[PDB]
RNA sequence: UCUACCCAUGGCCAGGGUGAAGCGCGGGUAAGACCGCGUGGAGGCCCGAACCCACUUAGGUUGAAGACUGAGGGGAUGAGCUGUGGGUAGGGGUGAAAGGCCAAUCAAACUCCGUGAUAGCUGGUUCUCCCCGAAAUGCAUUUAGGUGCAGCGUCGCAUGUUUCUUGCCGGAGGUAGAGCUACUGGAUGGCCGAUGGGCCCCACAGGGUUACUGACGUCAGCCAAACUCCGAAUGCCGGU
RNA sequence: GUCAGGUAGAGAAUACUAAGGCGUACGAGUGAACUAUGGUUAAGGAACUCGGCAAAAUGCCCCCGUAACUUCGGGAGAAG
RNA sequence: AAAACACAGGUCCGUGCGAAGUCGCAAGACGAUGUAUACGGACUGACGCCUGCCCGGUAGCGAAAUUCCUUGUCGGGUAAGUUCCGACCUGCACGAAUGGCGUAACGACUUCUCAACUGUCUCAACCAUAGACUCGGCGAAAUUGCACUACGAGUAAAGAUGCUCGUUACGCGCGGCAGGACGAAAAGACCCCGGGACCUUCACUACAACUUGGUAUUGGUGC
RNA sequence: UCUGAUCGUAUUGGGCCUCUAACCUCGGACCGUAUAUCCGGUUCAGGGACAGUGCCUGGUGGGUAGUUUAACUGGGGCGGUUGCCUCCUAAAAUGUAACGGAGGCGCCCAAAGGUUCCCUCAACCUGGACGGCAAUCAGGUGUUGAGUGUAAGUGCACAAGGGAGCUUGACUGCGAGACGGACAUGUCGAGCAGGGACGAAAGUCGGGACUAGUGAUCCGGCACCUCUGAGUGGAAGGGGUGUCGCUCAACGGAUAAAAGGUACCCCGGGGAUAACAGGCUGAUCUUCCCCAAGAGUCCAUAUCGACGGGAUGGUUUGGCACCUCGAUGUCGGCUCGUCGCAUCCUGGGGCUGGAGCAGGUCCCAAGGGUUGGGCUGUUCGCCCAUUAAAGCGGCACGCG
RNA sequence: ACGAGAGGACCGGGACGGACGAACCUCUGGUAUACCAGUUGUCCCACCAGGGGCACGGCUGGAUAGCCACGUUCGGACAG
């Protein structure tokens, strides 16, 4: 193989643009600091990061973003080698002899857990496993597995379920028997599907007959679930209720953001996928407009197909939806691109639902805990993205006047001379309404309110003309 | 998917083979046993395999001696 | 004498159609390949009877018939179909090959004989009454639905009872129960008080400082089948 | 295996007939269902069904006229 | 009845002649009254295509006709369109330097779309004939432990005419239907066990089919 | 006849090359013979001491043949196992099964066997440069701990554990009695020869702390014997004694010698045993509650409901293997039904999370009805056009 | 009713339906094996004319009755 098709060009092919060494950035630095019970997690990882359609930068904010989840699904993560190419492979996912030289990698490690980043087929699951003799870290299996963890609700468990299921079914032969055996409880092995201890015995069901059995079950169910939530949301749709949707990639406040622009305490954890139901909550606009502010489930860069249920309530909201308050975090790698992720899901769900874009309220948090390298043009290269840091209360009212500023109201101002002899008529302006410079005379006052539209009929008893 | 057990030596028969109080001839195997549970007491021997057998006619008695469990064998009055 | 193939010698293939080279040329043309008009009548050529076959369908399916009938269907000058007379014979023949056919039977035809083959497998085994009366267990087994031995049923010996039941007496157990600070694996508290991280006094001497990871130990509390400091009841072995 | 009338017909097909030979060996009846074999069928027209299975349809002679492709022979009785 | 066999063409191997190869113990025979342009055997199965720097080097080529294609995307075809047809597709591929692609004609081959046609169907109706049915004559059959042989819910060797408790039911026919009698038929072909047979083979052991010694057979010299 | 070369006569068994006479030729001619591609004879020609076919002998040898190709088994296959030892199961004697729970094996030791004698730390301090979780060490008690050829019951400072001497209990060769356990296996008192230790002191101590560390018989060896010796003056040709040879590991060992395929199959049986259906069960499946955490814009219960819990039903996949293997016909479609309600219209309650309305979610009350097509083996589904709706199931997944 | 709209009723009262079923044959339409007519081939009735047998009732165009559906009429109810 000399010279046969020439891509064996040098030993190891891409003399500098294959596998090499250069500690990147090392990913998380998750060490044993607190010596108690060994019985914790999956040993240590490596970063290999392939450059494949990207950037330096992108591909080692990827694989640092496959490692946090591995992280919070278990598993430690302390070292960082180098490894790229522009083909992902068919048969394996590393490369012609990288396969062997990742398999002497984590013999060197001792671990069983590097890095598999991006989504697989079947065929390169069961030949990278051949290879290494190990699974290390498959992308939607590590999500899957998260959000496995993370379920709390019936409907949270059983969509996570059909996306276990969903994912599992194309790939049952290999990795499925592979997982079928792993009998460690780790990342899909017997991860579960379910939450705290789960179903790890069976995880996944690893069996044709009882997969598609289990799938055509919980999509009935999901139905169900499905019909449940619209009756759930009918009492909103039906007030017509301004309905804010904070949306936004994982981590990054969101949670924090509701729980600060109200009083919700919805669970607010720096773990990804902490929040798998949406949760609606009541907000007041400056003005008095009531509104609905809803946290939704956290967006990554490439959402596993199979997580449609988990995000179907995600994405009514989104359809719903009237600001669309997209919240990033200026505490990462080049969070622009945290804000396509999430814009390009945003646009696939228009697109989908065939609807006008309804507005996107960019909010950046986590500034106090920014680096502040950039002046004004790289901190804030966005020229009107709101900056908050729900944490320390700063920049929240401005948050605020932004969403009353862009929800357009429905409501119609008026110049009513509401007569003293009503007091009901007034009362329920004051009640329902939105009202400001009142006059204190005695004598047919002119009361400057938004009222709703049901009220705005009430005029003509005491409108007068100006 | 089978089990790793299935294995078990023959039942060796072990025990007390002359209680208290029967008579035995001399050379007549009293305990079968592994180790002294049984110590050889007076007119009991004990063999290689920790058999204690009777060295001299008598009735089969159970003694107890320093916190021990012995086999003795008292001489039976002649007739 | 069926059928497969072959050999010899005969026979049959209604009707209709299409139109394979040499003559003359308009020619092509120096000349040739070759176009066309006539002639000629080739072809495992076409349509289609007899004939041979057997694709579909319906019927038949104790049939009219141990393979057929009706309606369609294929070949129908051919590697055609056929009559007569022959040849190849069984582990052999023949096979455009399907284990197809070789007399309604073929992964080795049939008849007779060996022969009343053998079968740990099914089945059957025919009159009566009197006495007694099981087993479905153990060991072994090319053994597991078989068999050998033992156990358990059926006359004469010894026996007066050695059997058995009850009482009492002597006996070894480690089960049931618990108990675990009695061992091997666990459980809420504070404790002189382990690394002590941490404030540090500011010693790198040396020392309180421990919000928190919490040593041994200790305090009532709890479990075990392969735990036992204990430990029955029964059962068993003897004697009476 | 031989002979092979007539009229239509290309014909030894087919229909009807001459000569000749037969009515062939259970019959008589009876508008049951149902089965079989034929026949017809409004309006649809493959919606039947595994499948246009079966049926239905085209069908002959003479004039015309005949496609893709082709091994230049064909396709071809194209089709119309 | 086919896509299988055969086939014309091809390639390889064997055979120098009572050849090889076959039938035979042998003689002998076919091969063939043939003689490497011929016979036998093997495998393909008309016909056409399938060489890239050097086929002096990495070395079998990287094009194309290559459809596993699951290829998704998109369409064409249906209102819903399978078979299938196209571009985009799919990366070291992948499967064919001779086994893969084409290929007119042909096909009771498999699959599909059309036009026409229709009782295939919506959805069936009517007519005739042969049965069926009635009368006369002749006159079987498989099957059969029985019998003045119900239903329900139970029970039972776990699916009952025969048992239980009830419910129903006058006796006997005739023409029909086919739910049960675990209906008849064939001592289940499936599965297992025991045996057999035949087939395969680098299972065992043999035997048929070839070399060595000396018999037949053996003289000297140049040695 | 040696310390014993050296040449010569015949014989001699091979190898090269040769001519002819055996033998061979389906090469010619002639003859028997009128007939004759037979056959035989004669002759020539050619192989021509060249090759050949018997006997012997290695080798290749599915070309042919006879056969083998284990069993257990919650059917069979696949996988695993097969003998021995230890423990638990095992229900306090013994014994006790399962494809029950755990392990070991099947060796090793000439000084880890015998005897005689003797011992002596498991963890704190002071410490002990180095040398802390450790030294060579010293004390105390830890009271019999502790640890100790290889898993249970034992053995301890009465040492089966740890050291030392002997010189070879390395106790071997002849062994009443008793016994424990089918054969097989296992225990030892004791008597005799010879020794080993301890000796003064006694006269005392039969491989290993003990249970695994193995393989019957046959057949063969190999050493010794006061046996036999196919008429024997006699010997050579077999036995006895002790020892050897089997992963005969399928370990009671069918052969010294053996793998498969069968849907081309056949026969003898089996519902002793699988596939279908039935039956039991109900893990799975299906349909159903709560102290309700939480979601539902305000709020557990309009709608839902996690973590847990309890059942129904017998429509799934199973588990079992109880009827049926001297036959209980399968999926789908057609036809024809019949039944249940677990509701796709008809009546209500709540929500009115419709404040309201058109609508709709949820939970309580079978008479009828519940379409036609395309793609589907299609049990499933998806799609097209409708519909008031295009229900879910049982009936041998009703009905050949 | 809402009383902002968008949209838009319950309950009652009429008209016309779809599917299913029953009866019936006036209509429509199907069938029609002793009806009528046309017509091909053939053979007969001696011949012409006119008819008949056979060829699916030879074929074709109609076709009363009966039987039918695609046709007609009626039904599901109203009350207790
Ligand atoms: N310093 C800082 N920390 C913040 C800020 N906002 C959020 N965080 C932290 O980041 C973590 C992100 O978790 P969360 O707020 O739930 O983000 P999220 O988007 O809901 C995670 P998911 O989307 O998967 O549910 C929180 O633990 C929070 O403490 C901020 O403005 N400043």
């Amino acid at each position: 193989e000399n010279s046969v098709a020439p891509s064996t060009g040098e030993l190891a092919l891409e003399d500098r643009a294959s596998l090499r060494r250069v500690a990147g950035l090392s990913t998380e630095l998750a060490d044993v600091s607190e010596v108690e019970y060994r019985q914790l997690r999956l040993e240590r990882v490596v970063l290999v990061g392939v450059w494949t359609e990207g950037s330096a930068a992108d591909a080692e904010a990827s694989l640092a973003e496959l490692a946090a989840l591995a992280e919070t699904a278990g598993s430690e993560v302390l070292e960082g080698l180098i490894q790229r190419r522009d083909k992902p492979d068919p048969s394996t996912y590393i490369g012609s002899g990288k396969a062997a030289e990742l398999r002497e990698v984590v013999l060197a490690t001792g671990a069983d857990t590097v890095i598999c980043d991006g989504e697989l087929s079947p065929a390169q699951l069961n030949a990278l496993e051949k290879a290494v003799k190990v699974k290390v870290i498959d992308r939607t299996a590590l999500i899957l597995d998260i959000f496995a963890q993370h379920a709390t609700s019936r409907e949270g468990k059983a969509q996570v379920s059909l996306a276990q299921m969903e994912y599992m079914l194309p790939r049952l032969r290999g990795w499925g028997e592979s997982m079928s055996r792993q009998a460690g409880g780790r990342a899909g092995g017997a991860g579960g599907g379910v939450g705290t201890r789960g179903p790890g015995e069976t995880k996944i069901e690893t069996d044709r007959r009882r997969i598609r059995e289990r799938m055509a079950k919980l999509r009935r169910e999901i139905r169900d679930m499905k019909k449940i939530r619209d009756t759930q949301r009918g009492s909103r749709r039906r007030s017509e209720i301004p309905s804010v949707a904070i949306v936004g990639y994982t981590n990054a406040g969101k949670s924090s953001l509701l729980n600060a622009l109200t009083g919700a305490g919805v669970l607010v954890e720096n773990a990804l996928f902490a929040t798998l139901e949406p949760t609606t909550r009541r907000g007041e606009f400056e003005d008095g407009r009531p509104f609905v502010l809803t946290d939704t489930v956290g967006f990554v860069r490439h959402l596993p197909t199979q997580l449609v249920e988990a995000f179907r309530s995600t994405l009514e909201e989104v359809v719903d939806a009237d600001l669309l308050i997209h919240v990033v975090d200026g505490s990462d790698v080049n969070p622009l691109a945290q804000i396509n992720a999430v814009r390009t899901v945003i646009n696939e769900v228009v697109a989908e639902y065939d609807i006008a874009p309804p507005p996107e309220l960019l909010v950046v948090n986590k500034i106090d805990a920014a680096t502040g390298v950039g002046l004004a043009q790289l901190r804030r290269a966005l020229p009107d993205a709101v900056f908050v840091s729900a944490r320390t209360g700063d920049g929240l009212d401005k948050l605020r006047s932004r969403m009353g500023e862009l929800v357009e109201s429905t409501d119609a101002t008026v110049d009513v001379t509401i007569p003293y002899d009503r007091g009901d008529l007034v009362a329920r302006v004051h009640t329902d309404g939105h009202v400001d410079a009142t006059e204190h005379t005695d004598a047919g006052t002119r009361i400057k309110a938004r009222v709703p539209a049901p009220l705005a009929a009430t005029l003509r008893e005491y409108a007068t003309f100006a | 998917s089978s089990s790793r057990n299935g294995r078990d030596s023959a039942a060796q028969r072990l025990g007390v083979k002359r209680f208290g109080g029967q008579v035995v001839k001399a050379g007549e195997i009293l305990v079968r046993q592994r180790g002294t549970h049984f110590h050889p007491g007076v007119n009991v021997g004990r063999g290689g395999d920790d058999t204690l057998f009777a060295l001299a006619p008598g009735a089969v008695e159970f003694g107890a001696k320093r916190g021990r469990k012995t086999v003795n064998i008292v001489p039976v009055a002649r007739p």
